[PDB]
RNA sequence: AAGCCUGUGUACCAGGAGGGGAACAACCCAGAGAUAGGUUAAGGUCCCCAAGUGUGGAUUAAGUGUAAUCCUCUGAAGGUGGUCUCGAGCCCUAGACAGCCGGGAGGUGAGCUUAGAAGCAGCUACCCUCUAAGAAAAGCGUAACAGCUUACCGGCCGAGGU
RNA sequence: CUGUCCCAACGUUGGGCCCGGUGAACUGUACAUUCCAGUGCGGAGUCUGGAGACACCCAGGGGGAAGCGAAGACCCUAUGGA
RNA sequence: CGAGUGGCUUGCUACCUCGAUGUCGGUUCCCUCCAUCCUGCCCGUGCAGAAGCGGGCAAGGGUGAGGUUGUUCGCCUAUUAAAGGAGGUCGUGAGCUGGGUUUAGACCGUCGUGAGACAGGUCGGCUGCUAUCUACUGGGUGUGUAGGUGUCUGACAAGA
RNA sequence: CGCCACACGGGGUAAGAGCUGAACGCAUCUAAGCUCGAAACCCACUUGGAAAAGAGACACCGCCGAGGUCCCGCGUACAAG
């Protein structure tokens, strides 16, 4: 199913699990990556991937983008490189599909998506000055898998 | 901007409209230098290329006009010469100058002679397996040389195996 | 064969549309106009796109027909017709009191209308009407 | 192919039944296709003297029957024109079975052959008893 | 899926209407190469026979062997270039400037023209020479007419008039050449322009067939099988799709067929002679007996017997000329039988 | 999703002229007795077509564009040393950036591993001389050498460069 | 077995075409020489923009007039019928 | 995983027509689109050659004949340079055909107490009209240019 | 169903191959310029075409007579015309 079907925020918030059953599990494997035993403050460089447009990102997209980003960090810094990446959003919004025609149209439950407002941090990675260009590359690959245009922003980091 | 090119003692350069002619002991070359708001003129002993605009596109042509003129200075004095070597593996390639065009026979065993016409007052001299393309107009000479190499072009088969042809050996 | 033109316009190095616009206005005011040196008239832009537009007009047509001129003669004449209500009495009279010529069949040199002249020293992206006709397949009779 | 040296009005079509002028054991042949031929909408693919055609065996020995082989048209009832203007026509329509190299599959040829076929298929000719 | 198929007939010979002139009009002429000379000639179609020839083609396996060839006999008596017309180059193409006429006229030219009684050849000539000095002189052509009276088999005496271009060396030389021919009496023959073995382009108005249907006129199919018995036999399926809501001129329809001008290219001139060598026993059916200047054209020629046909040196030959072919035999066998 | 279905508030069409919008129920101006003069609104002032080929300045080279709104006027993620403008850091006449010329040296072919490995298979170390430079060698190359260049220093050049 | 087909041709008879005589019907809101696009209740000769277009008449095969012919026999609706 | 283009399929909607815009498939005849099957010109190759594979430009021309099936589609055969796809009221019934869907007769299976039914199968089962306008193919008569004969020019138009 | 005839070549381009060449001292097929390069485009060739409203040109004949129509005998033409 194309994202065109779910990317917009044209529907009421639909997250109350006490009134919604049969919700598919999330495909997102992890939210905390790298060295989760270490603190973010232990790093000189902090780069975030910022969403430029308000949208809904299906859990399948979060996984694909997160995967393609962390997979790169692993390939360039090693399975235990000195870095830590975070996917701060969780797919709370439940999605439907009307899969009879328009009669009794209320859709059956098909998935979940995360609502992200423009200007927000979807991903935030923490690394050393050396690995700064590696995290910028992970993010480049990550924004190619989500609907909106993004900004790769260096927050804590002035070895520039 | 403005750039001044002091013409060599050996040379004398005349100019009318958008055309510039450069004459030397080795010949004469006339060229059209036409571009928006770029004035080329002969101020006694120097050629002047100037313009009231300084945008990227204008600067590009100004620098281009300079080298064009400088190349003309060199062409009417020292001249331009391209060196070429005719190489073949199985079939003896016959390269001859006939009229105003260089002809190549028996290329890769071909019955039909490959040929190309020489540009301008360009001279092609052959001494065995060596060729020398020369003249005062770098444009004409450069093309004549290139055309000769392009004349033995092969697309049908693997060039790494079928390397026959005339190639540019020395470039001025 | 003789045309008592009250005004003789020289189109050499002039922007066809700007000339046409003025020639249309004058013809509607009662003036008999003669456009001279049409082959040397000019239109600004990228030659490749300009040519495509005119080639398309040649190709267009059917049984009812779409006769589009190839010679710089007609191109200019047609350009003027588009600035006149040629189907109305007043429009047709004005149009018929206007004639375009290849070169200058008159003794007098034409006058250059204000704001129509193109400076070749300041422009490189433009085309000659004659060049367009040659590309269209016209017989260079000028 | 090489010029026949004669103009031919194809007298056969896809589906025609013709005589197998050899001793291969095949008596009757059914035309299926004509080598190198391309027709036009609704046109029955045509074959005539000198053409190499694909064929199936309709009559003959059990082993030869139903086989799909190649053959060469040796004789045809419809006339053909020779350079001198004269027309030449045969008593029947006949073809000789041939292999990949255009060599007759059989040992002997039955009945006459047209001289024009000889030009194109040498080994077929050098097996002919009569050449008219 | 509805197999593809080329459309019925060519769209390049239209509109398929009755020709305006029964006398053909070449719309193209040969290029200027050799010496100055008239670029065409005319004759009257007589009929057909065959000839045995010696294979001329150097690339033919049959080179030197006997070969039967179809031939159309055309009576080609001498014609008369009665005037020299001059064209001037103008911004609107070529326009006739003036003409230089003669005094010697065929006894029956007045059956078609209002023959000149008073004319100033030199004034016209002067005007042409001044035009040439100015460099405004376009090509040069000769007003020519036939002498049907010389051809007994043709009922007409009224001459056929046509203009033929003169191509040659310099314009000055060919201008002089033109004037010379005209001044004499304009009398010229097939020999003067053509040589047996050369290729010529023959123009002519085809045999008329009046109104004919799409099957004959355009080559469309006849209704097939069961369809052929329903009430429709030689009518096309439809005049077009729903849209466009109009009948396109490209759909094959009924109309005038035949009596059109055609210019058949590359016709080999087998022989140019005089006498009765080519005449058939009993006479050419619907024509008569040939005994005079003739031309044997290879193959067929557009038009019916008696019609005026035009010759012109091939403007786009494929093969090189193989002059004076050896004619070993010309059939005189009756065409009746 | 719909020129979709179904609410709600409001104005309009329906039942609303006239001006504009190419045409066009509901978009803009505008609510209108007749007649007459005048001034504006929306919108527009190169011609078609009433009014500017108006003024100061800048951008665009694609005919982009000359398309408020819209079933109607598309154009996206992604990309761009196309071009214009503005800012920050660093280097530079003690000569920067680039290019061209010259030098790119010895202990020593480091030790180990290995038949061999000598900058460059792998492991480890990565030391000091001459000097204005020159790695226990950044990239090709060899069976291994050779060979070719990067770093590094000098010259030529001369103005911004990154 | 053969023109059903390849692939169509020629011919025969009656029409067709022209002339004398006889002499209807269907159909008709108006206007109407249209074509390409657009627009419009979304399938326009007639609106908009262009293009083309001198008038009348003869023959033709039927592309369009969502052609003529029949208050849809499908479907639904009616507090209809049989 | 993300962004799109098309409007050939299917679905959705119920805007248009129920005082009717004649169905499917086929046929015949015309025009077109390009997302190119062949052909031309090219680039790359895991390009020696030969034979290929993939890609670019490109719509000029070509893309055919048969066996089963009403079939569209599709399966299969032999040929072929290749035997491309799609739009034109799913082009084309005032052109044809009428094999299928879908009238009235009948049989079988299933369902039903039954009349009778079936998004099951099967045999049989009709194709109206003299063209007013417009459109085009061809043929005339007039008028305009403003007496005649003959010969030409070439704005444009068509072609594969 | 038989027979005859139906190019080549130019010009300008696409994709592409290159030349000279700067912005950016180098490099660079491109930004200005240029050499090439498709069955495609233009020309060539065939057909139509003075109603092209800028409604054409030339020569001769003629305006009391040139020419044309009707008529008659016929077809290389044709449904009327
Ligand atoms: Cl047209
Ligand atoms: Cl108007
Ligand atoms: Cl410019
Ligand atoms: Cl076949
Ligand atoms: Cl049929
Ligand atoms: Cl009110
Ligand atoms: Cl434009
Ligand atoms: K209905
Ligand atoms: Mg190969
Ligand atoms: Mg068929
Ligand atoms: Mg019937
Ligand atoms: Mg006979
Ligand atoms: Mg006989
Ligand atoms: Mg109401
Ligand atoms: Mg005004
Ligand atoms: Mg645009
Ligand atoms: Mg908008
Ligand atoms: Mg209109
Ligand atoms: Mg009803
Ligand atoms: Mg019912
Ligand atoms: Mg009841
Ligand atoms: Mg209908
Ligand atoms: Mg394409
Ligand atoms: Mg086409
Ligand atoms: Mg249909
Ligand atoms: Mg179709
Ligand atoms: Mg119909
Ligand atoms: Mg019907
Ligand atoms: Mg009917
Ligand atoms: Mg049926
Ligand atoms: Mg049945
Ligand atoms: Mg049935
Ligand atoms: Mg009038
Ligand atoms: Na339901
Ligand atoms: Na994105
Ligand atoms: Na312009
Ligand atoms: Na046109
Ligand atoms: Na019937
Ligand atoms: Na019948
Ligand atoms: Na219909
Ligand atoms: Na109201
Ligand atoms: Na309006
Ligand atoms: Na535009
Ligand atoms: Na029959
Ligand atoms: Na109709
Ligand atoms: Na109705
Ligand atoms: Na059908
Ligand atoms: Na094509
Ligand atoms: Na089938
Ligand atoms: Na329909
Ligand atoms: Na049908
Ligand atoms: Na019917
Ligand atoms: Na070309
Ligand atoms: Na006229």
């Amino acid at each position: 199913k194309p994202a065109s079907m779910y990317r917009d925020i044209d529907k009421p918030a639909y997250t109350r699990r006490e009134y919604i059953t049969g919700i598919p599990g999330s495909k997102i494997a992890q939210h905390k990556m790298g060295r989760k035993q270490k603190d973010a403050d232990d790093y000189p460089v902090q780069i975030s991937l910022i969403v430029e447009e308000t949208v809904q990102l299906r859990h399948g997209s979060l996984e694909a983008s997160r995967l393609s980003a962390n997979r790169h960090l692993i390939k360039e810094l090693g399975e235990e490189g000195d870095y830590k990446m975070t996917l701060r959003k969780f797919p709370h919004q439940v999605l439907r599909e009307n899969k009879d025609g328009m009669r009794a149209a209320f859709g059956k439950i098909v998935g979940t998506a995360a609502r992200v407002q423009a200007g927000e941090q979807l991903f935030t990675a923490y690394c050393n000055v050396e690995d700064a260009e590696h995290v910028k590359e992970a993010f480049r690959r990550a924004y190619n898998k989500i609907t909106p245009s993004c900004r790769i922003k260096v927050e804590r980091g002035e070895e520039l | 901007p403005r750039v001044e090119l002091e013409i060599p003692e050996d040379v004398d350069a005349e100019q009318d409209h958008l055309d510039i002619t450069v004459e030397g002991d080795n010949g004469s070359v006339t060229r059209r230098l036409w571009y928006p708001d770029i004035d080329v003129s002969v101020d006694g002993d120097t050629v002047v290329i100037e313009s009231d605009e300084d945008n990227a596109k204008t600067m590009s042509t100004i620098g281009t006009f300079q080298s064009h003129i400088e190349n003309m200075f060199h062409g009417v004095t020292e001249g331009w010469e391209y060196g070429m070597e005719v190489f073949y593996s199985h079939f003896p390639m016959q390269v001859n100058v006939e009229g105003d065009e260089v002809v190549i026979e028996n290329f890769l065993g071909e019955k039909a002679p490959r040929r190309t016409t020489i540009h301008g007052d360009t001279d092609v001299e052959i001494d065995g397996e060596e060729l020398t393309v020369s003249g005062p107009d770098i444009e004409a000479v450069g093309q004549t040389a290139a055309d000769i190499e392009q004349l033995t072009r092969i697309n049908d088969k693997d060039v790494r195996v079928f390397q026959d042809g005339v190639y540019i050996t020395r470039k001025p | 064969a003789e045309f008592d033109a009250d005004v003789i316009v020289d189109a050499r190095d002039c922007i066809m549309g700007r000339v046409a616009s003025q020639v249309a206005e004058q013809a509607l005011d009662g003036e008999t106009v003669a456009v001279v040196n049409a082959e040397r008239a000019v239109i600004t832009g990228r030659e490749e796109q300009i040519v495509e537009k005119y080639e398309k007009r040649v190709d267009i047509g059917n049984d009812n027909g779409y006769f589009y001129p190839k010679r710089p003669d007609g191109i200019f004449k047609r350009t003027i017709r588009g600035m006149l209500p040629h189907k109305k009495q007043r429009g047709r009279e004005a149009f018929e009191s206007v004639r375009v010529y290849l070169g200058n069949p008159y003794d007098e040199d034409g006058e250059v209308l204000d704001g129509t002249s193109l400076d070749r020293l300041s422009n490189i992206k433009f085309v000659t009407l004659g060049e367009i006709s040659e590309t269209l397949g016209a017989n260079k009779t000028w | 192919m090489e010029a026949l040296g004669a103009d031919v009005t194809q007298g056969l079509e896809k589906g025609s039944l013709i005589t197998c002028a050899d001793n291969t054991g095949a008596r009757e042949l059914k035309v299926i296709s004509v080598h190198g031929y391309s027709g036009t909408k609704n046109r029955h693919p045509k074959a005539g003297l000198g053409d190499k055609i694909t064929v199936s065996v309709t009559k003959g020995t059990p082993e030869m029957r139903r086989q799909v082989l190649e053959a060469v048209v040796v004789r045809q009832r419809k006339p053909i024109r020779r350079p001198d203007g004269t027309r030449v026509k045969f008593e029947d329509n006949a073809a000789v079975i041939v292999d990949e190299n255009e060599d007759p599959r059989g040992t002997e040829l039955k009945g006459p052959i047209a001289r024009e076929v000889a030009q194109r298929f040498g080994s077929v000719a050098s097996a002919a008893t009569m050449i008219v | 899926p509805q197999p593809s198929r080329p459309r019925k007939g060519s769209l390049g010979f239209g509109p398929r209407k009755r020709s305006t002139s029964e006398t053909p009009r070449f719309n193209s002429w040969p290029s200027d190469d050799g010496q100055p000379g008239v670029q065409g000639f005319a004759g009257y179609k007589a009929g057909m026979t065959h000839v045995v020839l010696v294979n001329d083609e150097p690339n033919s396996p049959r080179e030197g062997m006997e070969e039967t060839v179809p031939v159309t006999v055309i009576e080609t008596p001498p014609m008369r270039a009665v005037a020299l017309r001059a064209y001037e180059d103008t911004p609107y193409g070529q326009r006739p400037l003036t003409e230089v006429w003669t005094d010697e006229f065929h006894s029956e030219l007045d059956r078609t023209l209002d023959v000149p009684e008073d004319h100033d050849p030199d004034a016209a000539e002067e005007q042409i020479r001044d035009a040439h000095e100015a460099g405004d002189l376009g090509d040069l052509r000769l007003i020519t007419h036939t002498v049907p009276d010389a051809v007994p088999s043709v009922p007409k005496k009224k001459p056929d008039v046509m203009e033929t271009r003169v191509g040659g060396g310099s314009v000055s030389d060919r201008l002089d050449h033109a004037l010379d021919i005209v001044e004499d009496g304009g009398e010229h023959a097939m020999n003067d322009i053509f040589r047996a073995g050369e290729y010529a382009d023959v123009a002519g108005v085809t045999k008329g067939k009046g109104t004919q249907g799409p099957v004959k006129r355009w080559g469309v199919q006849k209704r097939k099988g069961k369809h052929a018995r329903q009430g429709w036999r030689r009518r096309i399926g439809n005049l077009g799709p729903w849209n466009p809501s109009r009948v396109r001129s490209t759909v094959p329809q009924q109309g005038q067929t035949g009596y059109h001008q055609r210019t058949e290219l590359n016709k080999r001139l087998i022989d140019i002679g005089e006498g009765d060598e080519p005449t058939v026993d009993g006479g050419f059916v619907n024509y008569g007996e040939v005994d005079g200047p003739y031309t044997l054209v290879k193959g067929s020629v557009p038009g019916p017997d008696k019609r005026l046909v035009r010759f012109r040196p091939a403007v786009r030959p494929n093969d090189q000329p193989r002059l004076d072919p050896e004619v070993r035999y010309v059939s005189n066998e009756s065409n009746q039988g």
